[PDB]
DNA sequence: AAATCCACCAATCAACGCCTCCGTGATTGTCAGCAAT
DNA sequence: TTATTGCTGACAATCACGGAGGCGTTGATTGGTGGAT
């Protein structure tokens, strides 16, 4: 299920918002010329996070670059997902609970159960 | 030079790494072939045990017929 | 209550790795520190503040 | 969602630059060509053995699927024959 | 190795979240720190699966294909098929 | 009534990115022999 | 032997990539006040 994970635990208007983001994420990745130096998240720290596991020894220059983009999307996707809960409960302040709420919706965020059990 | 010698021993290690893997693969094919020969004989017996189980039930039904 | 069977294997593998590394760090406390670096915590106080707490 | 079918190009193969210059004598031409065949032939067999691994792996998986199907059918035949026999038995009585 | 090497910079993650939301929205120090832990785990989670597969083939180096493969193994297809596009434009 | 807590500011300096040197792989080339035909 | 091509090492030469190690230079880190929610 290649595009099954895009719309999980979401219903009605919530799916449409996330789908438009992925189609934009695709379009930008497909068309726009990428400066692989420019990143929101610094590559050094992504490599350190990886190298923190003694199991890992040597890493390619690519893997950090892929995570940087893969993370920028991951955050943006969750943060948006979480906003729907806040906006649903008439809050203009994103809370730990609003994230916790979004994470439960999809069985894709089952790895974060230890991070925010709530 | 000393660098040149660092290449010799590095290749002698590379040639040993290929010699090990070609032997490892040749052994892995023999292992898999034996494991697979056990599984095919296992199921054939299970088919025969089930097939024999039918002949019992099937000869019992014909007895009422 | 059923967790993703694809992720399951790795969630257990990580649960171990998270614990072993945490014991090696000896940070048995889950709480984050108030600040990180002394000099920046020192500089944060050093700088001239305004009427609303804004830096000059 | 919509996305084009992109294809990952393989990362540049390491090694010495393949000599572009033609050898000027046939005795060194037949040599390099025959040694090119030496490296071509040996490097291929280890890949052909990794294929031979997958050939047995896949030819066994379809066999496993066929035997695990054949016993399930012959497993139903028993349960069918068991209850059907039950129906002919108690109707004789 | 430092203690906070296992996380990413809070400011950077917080900046990405700020952009994800409207201008009028606000984010809790708690939530910023939470997201930080989640995205930091996201890396460590995937990397652990890619690494254990590397140690089967006996490859010390971990390349992009091992990450993309690790993601589809753990059920992040949309991410894996999306980063194929970024890797394919890098590789050429 | 009660409480909290987050967005405002931008200056220092930890650390990010970058280039160089060092080390380990891969792949190819070639000289000097073997090995059958 | 002589004539002829393959194959077979053994060392050397490029070529790629990963790390670690300084060395510029950036932008992450950080706290008090207001006032909303
Ligand atoms: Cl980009």
């Amino acid at each position: 299920g290649t595009w099954a994970n895009v719309n999980q635990g979401l219903q009605g208007t919530a799916r449409d918002i996330l789908t438009t983001y992925w189609q934009h994420v695709i379009n930008h990745l497909e068309s726009d010329n990428h400066d692989y130096k420019i990143h929101q998240l610094p590559l050094a720290r992504i490599k350190k996070v990886m190298k923190a596991d003694p199991e890992v020894k040597m890493i390619s220059a690519e893997a950090p670059i892929l995570f940087a983009k893969g993370c920028d999307v991951f955050i943006t996707e969750l943060t948006m997902r979480a906003w729907i809960h806040a906006e649903d409960n008439k809050r203009r302040t994103l809370q730990r609970s609003d994230i916790a709420a979004a994470l439960s919706k999809s069985d894709m965020f089952d790895f974060l159960i230890d991070i925010v059990p709530r | 030079t000393k660098r040149k010698a660092q290449n010799r021993a590095a290749q002698r290690a590379f040639r040993e790494r290929r010699a090990a893997r070609v032997s490892e693969l040749e052994d892995q094919i023999k292992k898999i072939e034996d494991d697979h020969e056990i599984h095919v004989a296992t199921f054939k017996e299970q088919i025969a045990n089930l097939s024999r189980e039918v002949e019992q039930c099937r000869t019992e039904m014909g007895w009422w017929r | 209550l059923y967790v993703n069977a694809k992720q399951f294997h790795r969630i257990l593998k990580r649960r171990v790795a998270r614990q072993k590394l945490e014991e090696q760090l000896r940070l048995t406390s889950k709480g984050r520190k108030p600040y990180l670096h002394e000099s920046r915590h020192n500089h944060a106080m050093r700088r001239p503040r305004g009427p609303g707490g804004r830096f000059l | 969602v919509t996305s084009k079918e992109w294809i990952i190009p393989p990362r540049p193969k390491p090694g010495r630059k393949p000599a572009t210059d033609t050898p000027p004598t046939k005795r060194k031409a037949q040599n390099r060509a025959a040694q090119r065949a030496f490296r071509e032939r040996r490097a291929a067999r280890v890949s052909e053995l990794e294929d031979q691994i997958k050939k047995i792996e896949d030819d066994h998986e379809i066999h496993v699927a066929t035997f695990k199907e054949q016993i399930a059918n012959l497993s139903r035949e028993v349960e069918q024959c068991r209850t059907e026999m039950g129906w002919w038995r108690d109707r004789s009585h | 190795m430092k203690e906070q090497d296992r996380w990413l910079p809070i400011a950077n993650v917080a900046r990405i979240m700020k952009l994800a939301l409207p201008e009028n929205a606000k984010i809790a120090k708690e939530a910023k720190e939470c997201m930080q832990e989640c995205v930091s785990e996201f890396i460590s989670f995937i990397t652990s699966e890619a690494s254990e597969k590397c140690q089967q083939e006996k490859r010390k180096t971990v390349n992009g294909e091992d990450i993309l493969f690790a993601m589809t193994s753990l059920g992040f297809e949309n991410y894996a098929e999306a980063l194929k596009i970024y890797l394919s434009k890098y590789r050429e």
